[PDB]
């Protein structure tokens, strides 16, 4: 190649200067804070009593860091149902506000719970949007929200003037006309109450079990997102080019302990021109350092084609460590200069024919 | 439970010299022993700042609050633009165990005020709390001066707090000191004007704007602000 460069067949004694070496990155680590602050999903899971149908319990959530993984595994858990977001992207999509309504029904009916989806609960409890964008999640409650003797307790609205809204709760309990005569509170000839009490028996069979299902509903407004996923994070390695993540913080370099002292409202550091020289490990909370990856120009020493053949290379500005055909070679020299790989160091003096630097040049014999 | 107050309390709206006061670290950044400029909100030097001796003030960009307080009289701040549950507005309470943040649609009387038994409970600064947003709970914040700086900017509420301990009378002390940055709130409210709540037995605070312009500050080797000049005052600066 120092051939190639001079495009000649023949090449004069001296020093010529060749492509560029450079370190490569070996792998990534990524860090984020420790995860805490877990989102309290288990006192609207394993609450002990759900509320009506026509009631069902509405609770707001933010300012969590919600595992959606556990629920995803959770085996427990038979209906899983939902196609406005993927469940497995839950972790990755972040969201505010998240709602959820939550109550017991008849097995038969878990159906009516779904976009764009009619029924006897559908359209009088709780009515769902068209575009939905959550997720409803409903398991059997056969052998705890039934009674041997009879569960009376669940109540639905069976009777409604008219429909239900989407995201509506009507609680409402007044007597249905449903003739031409008014009831005036009197169950008589076209009057019916609009609240029918469930019959949840332990003999009952499959679709008439208690079941109790849960939606959830993912917003986002204007205001910033809080509620999603933890985020994991790798290991911390050290002394080796990489590239880091740290807390969003990206780039390449070499990471390495510190004594720089950070006022403790900090998170990282730079010196001149917008160059970042120290961070903070959101785990750890300690400094590390960072400096970038070694490089420079490759030159070659040779005595001249027409006397010799053998040459010398020299890495300049190079530590005398990440050396690596000529990965060896022969013994290797380190000097103010670089690093100088094919020659050999003497300790005499001589008048200086092919100068190197740093004070030092070098001749051929070898 | 609070109605028109007569006592109408006259607190004398003086003007005095606001010096070199009101710095705050701008970002979270570690510099060491360099000069940095940067352009940002700023309390000018040398200008008019409001003491009193509870009325409405606006909130214009942001606010630099003092107060040379002994004995913890104020208790807390009001926020939004009518302070009405008509509205989605915002208030601050300090008592004696953990602050209290809240963003609601609260509606408040005339004089809002907190009011003290001697046993020490009372609390009848609004009326009526409907429509919640946001809630949270942190650490109580406190011869003795606090100072606070608050901003609005892109529905992020900071806060920047210093307190310090002081020897002189009346005025503000001719001295520099940055102010580190306390909270930040993840909420968007459109505030206009403001507030501020008092401990009543059953008063002299100073009230600053600011304004967007040039700043050269200088670190020290551990990375505090220690000293400050301003950009467009005189021809030296
Ligand atoms: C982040 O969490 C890890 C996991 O526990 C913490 O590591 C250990 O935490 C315990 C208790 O806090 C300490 O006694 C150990 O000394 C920690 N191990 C270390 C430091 O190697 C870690 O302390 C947590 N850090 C923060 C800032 O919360
Ligand atoms: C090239 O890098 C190595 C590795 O850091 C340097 O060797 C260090 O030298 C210092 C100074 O004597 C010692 O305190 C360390 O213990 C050494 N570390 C190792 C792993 O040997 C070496 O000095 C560097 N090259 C030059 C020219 O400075
Ligand atoms: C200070 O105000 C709070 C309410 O703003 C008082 O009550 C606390 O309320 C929170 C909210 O649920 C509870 O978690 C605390 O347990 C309550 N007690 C506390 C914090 O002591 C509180 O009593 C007030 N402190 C006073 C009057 O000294
Ligand atoms: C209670 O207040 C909150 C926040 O002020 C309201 O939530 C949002 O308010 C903005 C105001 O412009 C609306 O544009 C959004 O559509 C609202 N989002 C949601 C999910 O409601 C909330 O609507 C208020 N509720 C009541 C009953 O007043
Ligand atoms: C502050 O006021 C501005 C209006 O000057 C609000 O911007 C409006 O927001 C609504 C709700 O999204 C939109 O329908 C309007 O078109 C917006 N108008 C303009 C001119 O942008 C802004 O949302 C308010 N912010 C807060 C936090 O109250
Ligand atoms: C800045 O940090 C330095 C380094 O810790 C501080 O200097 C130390 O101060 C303590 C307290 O007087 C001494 O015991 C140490 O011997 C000092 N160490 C060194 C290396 O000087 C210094 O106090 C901090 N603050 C300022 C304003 O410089
Ligand atoms: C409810 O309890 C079961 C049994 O321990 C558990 O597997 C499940 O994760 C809990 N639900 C939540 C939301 O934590
Ligand atoms: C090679 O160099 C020697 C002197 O160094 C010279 O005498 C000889 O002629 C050269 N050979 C060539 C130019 O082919
Ligand atoms: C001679 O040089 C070699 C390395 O080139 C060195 O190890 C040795 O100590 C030197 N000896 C003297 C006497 O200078
Ligand atoms: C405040 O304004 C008055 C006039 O109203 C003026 O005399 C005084 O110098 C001003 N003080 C300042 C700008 O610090």
């Amino acid at each position: 190649e120092t051939k190639c460069t001079l495009k000649s067949f023949t090449v004069e004694k001296g020093i010529y200067q060749t492509s560029n070496f450079r370190v490569q990155p070996t792998e990534s680590i990524v860090r984020f804070p420790n995860i805490t602050n877990l989102c309290p999903f288990g006192e609207v899971f394993n609450a002990t009593r759900f509320a009506s149908v026509y009631a069902w319990n509405r609770k707001r959530i933010s300012n969590c860091v919600a595992d959606y993984s556990v629920l995803y595994n959770s085996a427990s858990f038979s209906t899983f149902k939902c196609y406005g977001v993927s469940p497995t992207k839950l972790n990755d999509l972040c969201f505010t506000n998240v709602y959820a309504d939550s109550f017991v029904i008849r097995g038969d009916e878990v159906r009516q719970i779904a976009p764009g989806q009619t029924g006897k609960i559908a359209d009088y409890n709780y009515k769902l949007p068209d575009d939905f964008t959550g997720c409803v999640i409903a398991w059997n409650s056969n052998n705890l929200d039934s009674k041997v003797g009879g569960n009376y307790n669940y109540r639905y609205r069976l009777f409604r003037k008219s429909n239900l809204k989407p995201f509506e709760r009507d609680i409402s309990t007044e007597i249905y006309q449903a003739g031409s005569t008014p009831c005036n509170g009197v169950q008589g000839f076209n009057c019916y109450f609009p609240l029918q009490s469930y019959g949840f028996q332990p003999t009952n069979g499959v679709g008439y079990q208690p079941y109790r299902v849960v939606v959830l509903s993912f917003e986002l407004l204007h205001a910033p997102a809080t509620v999603c996923g933890p985020k994991k994070s790798t290991n911390l390695v050290k002394n080796k080019c990489v590239n880091f993540n740290f807390n969003g913080l990206t780039g390449t370099g070499v990471l390495t302990e510190s004594n720089k002292k950070f006022l403790p409202f900090q998170q990282f550091g730079r010196d001149i021109a917008d160059t970042t020289d120290a961070v903070r490990d959101p785990q750890t909370l300690e400094i590390l350092d960072i400096t970038p990856c070694s490089f420079g120009g490759v030159s070659v020493i040779t005595p001249g084609t027409n006397t010799s053949n053998q040459v010398a290379v020299l890495y300049q500005g190079v530590n005398c460590t990440e050396v690596p055909v000529y990965s060896t070679g022969s013994n290797v020299f380190q000097t103010r200069a670089g690093c100088l790989i094919g020659a050999e160091h003497v300790n005499n003096s001589y008048e200086c024919d092919i100068p190197i630097g740093a004070g030092i040049c070098a001749s051929y014999q070898s | 439970q609070c109605v028109n107050l007569t006592t109408r309390t006259q607190l004398p709206p003086a003007y005095t010299n606001s010096f070199t006061r009101g710095v705050y670290y701008p970002d979270k950044v570690f510099r060491s022993s360099v000069l940095h400029s940067t352009q940002d909100l700023f309390l000018p030097f040398f200008s008019n700042v409001t003491w009193f001796h509870n009325p409405v003030l606006p909130f214009n960009d942001g606010v630099y609050f003092a107060s040379t307080e002994k004995s913890n009289i104020i208790r807390g701040w009001i926020f939004g633009t009518t302070l009405d549950s008509k509205t989605q507005s915002l208030l601050i309470v300090n008592n004696a165990t953990n602050v209290v943040i809240k963003v609601c649609e609260f509606q408040f009387c005339n004089d809002p005020f907190l009011d003290v038994y001697y046993m020490k409970s009372e609390f009848r600064v609004y009326s009526s709390a409907n429509n919640c947003t946001f809630e949270y709970v942190s650490q109580p914040f406190l011869k003795n001066l606090r100072e606070f700086v608050f901003k609005n900017i892109d529905g992020y509420f900071k806060i920047y707090s210093k307190h310090t301990p002081i020897n002189l009378v009346r005025d503000l002390p001719q001295g520099f000191s940055a102010l580190e940055p306390l909270v930040d709130l993840p909420i968007g409210i459109n505030i206009t004007r403001f507030q501020t709540l008092l401990a009543l037995h059953r008063a002299a605070y100073y009230v600053g704007y600011l304004q967007p312009r040039t700043f050269l500050l200088k670190y020290n080797e551990n990375g505090t602000i220690t000293d400050a000049v301003d950009c467009a005052l005189d021809p030296l600066s």
